[PDB]
């Protein structure tokens, strides 16, 4: 719900 | 330097560790439509970098510096900021390409380039295309490309179209209601319930969708990288007026991006809407504050307006009226903070 | 301040950024066998509430307090860092208890109270007890406490057992050989599969598992809070010598946690051990990059050495040995970025 | 996700 | 100096040929009813290609191929064989009364003399693979025997390869090579052999059988033509292959197996031990890639499959095999002499 | 048995 | 040289390229009741080693010289005449031996050692100890050691004891009833059965077994490796009056063998006798062509004749009679090609 | 089941 430090997504 | 202008430190910190992991180039690396799309591009415009110089703008471990060494670069400057710069050196020496590819780690807005060269070569889309403001670094190492230089991708639409999801819309209250009870362990916490919807509005939502519940064709705001300045992305505004092809209600707006390599021999396209295969970027979507209920034919009208941040972001308002029923509705998100509810 | 010395700046900043989220409130109080079990140690211990002077440590939306409140206390100082400070002070209002919660916004190592205190409420544990650095946080609020004052929790107990488990070595193992192609697209990445095996074994593994995969009885480290300095975290070593109790490999530690509430009517314990409930610190375990082989019988030693980092977490060193056969692993671990597995 | 930087706290279960 | 000894190590031979002085093993072959079956229908069901001829039958261990030929009404058949099982195909060429038309004459084909040319060449040539033994090339050398409007029985051989797709296949073998990663085997670091054992398991072709659904793409098809072919067409086999992806996923290595025709004046009989086909005591073999290839449905993988005949009277394989689309290239040299038995 | 130097031919199932 | 003077060459091509694989150092070094027993007598008896001048035969990839390194050996040298000699040298090197382990690619009997040694270690067992004539290479070492030196393992005890197993006896008919058919396609096999039938008793079995099933306390014969000479086991009689302790048809005699290494500190014990965990060694019996019936109390008397032969093994000649009866049987069995029972 | 060339029994 908060992830602040992922900038980008993990791959599908 | 123009980087640390525009950016906390704390905010940079953070950005660059999350990209010091190997684990994080490998998640975007097996992003076949990703990866497999930069290398046709690169390969299959071979005239536009055999013999030339090349730089390459936040190169990670290398690997469209390696596309363009396939393609017979001359000289590749591989620019990488954390510290997947002494990796990717490691990949140029176990290749035998120390000849060609020089790694310089470090902030484009803060190294030397020693020549100007033919054409940037850059993966700087973030979600969202726009999130995490590596598109003016890579609109910034323009400065470095020589006149009649040429820019891959060469172009960047964002797109944006309304859609309905009642059970997204209602999922936000479902969780806000939790403060919604007078005796929590014989607490009230209902006061705060207000803040806890505030607060999911807020997010962006980072996942994947049907198409169908897309009401009207998707608005474009094309980014021209050949011709944009860095500073054309400190204020986006992209005016929208859907027609919509569907009755119902809108609950909110759904973006994705697309690029273009635009090569002497061909322009080969890197999608990320949701009629493609799905990539690590997913798709966006921005909820309003109260959905509007729009017939097939009317028009929905407004702006979406992005607003850099220093915390390598944006803040996303978002307007939008029925024309035909003046009903109204907005939202004020954080693009830095979303909600990855993909499953 | 004693926080800002032991912190970096950006550290914090996502710190207490993640404790500002209602949502992030919710997940834990939603944890019921957290929040539940709290209830219990400080309501069936309220005779070391009634009438009491009391501080909150990081009481977040401010749960503890309002507990400490029910209990009994005359007065509670309830210290939250986060922003989330705001939020604890509408529920103070909205629940007509005003005259007895007196939230303070800051640091404790910062913020002034007006008096000592006869008990202090804290839940300072993070995933294996010692993420967040917040015990150090708790133990400095002891300037605060009276002679002879209490603390909840009281005493915290660290498990580490071996394990062996072949499909969460194989899974990360598999994800490091990512970087052994020599020919992705064409390009040899072989030359970082050494690094990418060091990364991805750095990371802590949180999630749960059955009880039937640890190969030994668990040795015990306990951190009396009524005793313990805030120095005494900064280098813990924990000695081990594990008595394999089945023959196999054994891929790693896994860590756990139990703290007590040593009150005067009953004590109350918390646990997050793999027999009992599942919590949301879930268990933590920590794989060697190759396991080692034991026979039942065999003795496993070794130490583990938490050694606390400027971001609020613990650089983790493991060194295991075989005796018998002199097989030996050691990994370092970066508490701070887990693989949160569940 | 591999790697949840600020993420303190695990999701509930 | 004869022909079979100039190409085979002694050490070899005597190896190879103690072998096949077991009577257990002539059962082994024997009792695989699809092969013996198969050999007595081509055999009894093309008769007039046997009336009233003469026989050679090459390698005729316990001579069963020789009592079909007589079945079939041949007036005189020389069954050649090197092991000590001549003994005992004599023994039951006497006891089933037969010494009139069937004349055991033990030895290589390559040293023997036979009284005189023959109508028709029988044999069982195929090793697994069907190169392996390199009885392909004694079975050709026997020609010499033939007459000039004399047939070969099998006629033709086909050699198929398809990719596959086995990721249990493939950890099973690493997970063994894996062994020599440890740092701390009883104290002693054994990782400095660990590319020494990686590459040693992988140099095992693996026989086994497998479901047909771990097939990536058409087979690929390599005909030799026994009638035709020369001892030297098989000291070095070039098999080019381009395979058209079916489906996505990784392509562990290439699987193996092999037809052959018996083109008979009345029918042409197969013996196939595809996939496909009822299992033979053949099976298929698969040659594993040390690191496997992504292949996209519609890619095409491409490479080449070299055979080089050895003095161990085997094969070294040489596969490579890229991946068109994307350039992944994978290498590999196998030992088809000392293969991994899984079944 | 990973190596079965002299079997020449595998065993029929 | 002496190891050549009494091994055909194609016996030993094909033994030192079993023993040049790494999967097959890897099979015995997986035995854990092997290796580590060789560690804990090594390092128990580290007086044994310390300082002292070691010589380490057929050391493989070296494990026994790091266990003498590991219990403080100053210099081993280690000899070993298979490829895996350059794995043994790879490994001294990346566990930083090279100033203590010495590894002499070669047969012991033929490469130089520059100076004599304290102890000489090895693993020469074969299964039933004397399989590989290992032992002969062993004793022959000792042209190296002092006058006082020790040996590693010191004393070798093969026991011999007779067993009742109906149904291993009946399986050998069952399968060479395979030829006893007056029809398999057409063809009389009969004529073969006898032959089928003598070649599955040749065969010694490899596997283990319920100690229920032996019916006398068994015999020992000793070999000591610090007295005994290379000529000592080209004849090895053994002589065996076993008084039976259970009435019943035995069947053959079944073989294992312990090793003990007498330590200054203590004696250490490798044992694969069927009272003990399985080692890879298995246990070996030999049948009788016919049973004897022996009553409990009745004394079954006879002898093992063991005759080494120039294929690195020996031919086991087995003859006995009950006392009371007189009832004889024998059997003749070819230790080099056993049948591999386990299962 | 034969074990031609097998030195040594595969380990149980
Ligand atoms: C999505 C691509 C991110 C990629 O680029 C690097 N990056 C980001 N910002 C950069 C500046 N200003 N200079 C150099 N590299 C830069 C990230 O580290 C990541 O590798
Ligand atoms: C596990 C919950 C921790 C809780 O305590 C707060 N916190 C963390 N560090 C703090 C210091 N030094 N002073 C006051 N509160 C502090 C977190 O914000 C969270 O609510
Ligand atoms: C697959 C069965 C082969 C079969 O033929 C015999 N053999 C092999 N090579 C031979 C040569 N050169 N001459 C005669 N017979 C030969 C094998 O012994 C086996 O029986
Ligand atoms: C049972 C393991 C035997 C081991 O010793 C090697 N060996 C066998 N015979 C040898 C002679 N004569 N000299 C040196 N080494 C010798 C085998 O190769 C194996 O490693």
């Amino acid at each position: 719900q908060n992830m602040p430090g992922a900038i980008r997504p993990a791959a599908p | 330097s123009v980087f640390s202008e525009r950016t906390e430190e704390s905010s940079a910190v953070q950005y660059f560790q999350f990209y010091g992991y190997l684990s994080q180039q490998q998640n975007m690396m097996q992003d076949y439509v990703r990866t497999g799309t930069y290398q046709r591009a690169i390969l299959q415009n071979h005239t536009d970098f055999k013999d030339k110089i090349v730089l390459d703008v936040g190169c990670g471990s290398g690997i469209l510096s390696f596309f363009a060494a396939q393609a017979g670069a001359r000289k590749i400057y591989a620019v990488e900021a954390s510290t997947m710069a002494q990796h990717a050196e490691v990949l140029v020496k176990s290749n035998n390409l120390t000849d060609r590819i020089v790694v310089i780690p470090g902030k484009v807005e803060e190294v030397s380039l020693p020549e100007q060269v033919d054409i940037i070569i850059s993966e700087p889309m973030g979600y969202m295309l726009f999130n995490e403001r590596m598109l003016e670094s890579y609109l910034h190492a323009k400065k470095y490309l020589k006149p009649s230089g040429n820019m891959f991708p060469t172009i960047g639409d964002v797109h944006l179209a309304p859609f309905t999801d009642e059970q997204l819309y209602m999922e936000q209250f479902t969780k806000a209601n939790f403060w919604y009870q007078p005796s929590f362990h014989g607490v009230d916490l209902s006061a705060l319930r207000g803040a806890a919807v505030d607060e999911y509005f807020r997010q962006p939502v980072v996942d994947t969708f049907d198409i169908r519940i897309l009401m009207a064709k998707s608005v474009k705001y094309t980014v021209n990288f050949l011709e944009a300045k860095e500073g054309d992305l400190h204020r986006i505004e992209i005016p929208f007026k859907f027609h919509m092809l569907h009755s119902g209600l809108v609950h909110g707006l759904a973006f994705w991006f697309d690029v273009a390599f635009i090569g002497s021999i061909m322009t080969v396209w890197l999608s990320t809407a949701p009629t493609e295969p799905l990539t690590h970027w997913y798709q966006v979507r921005c909820l309003f504050q109260s959905p509007l209920f729009a017939k097939a034919g009317d028009t929905l009208s407004g702006t979406c307006l992005l607003i850099a941040n220093k915390r390598q972001s944006y803040d996303i308002s978002i307007v939008a009226q029925v024309d035909q029923t003046g009903s109204k509705s907005s939202n004020l998100l954080d693009l830095k903070n979303p909600f990855f509810r993909y499953t």
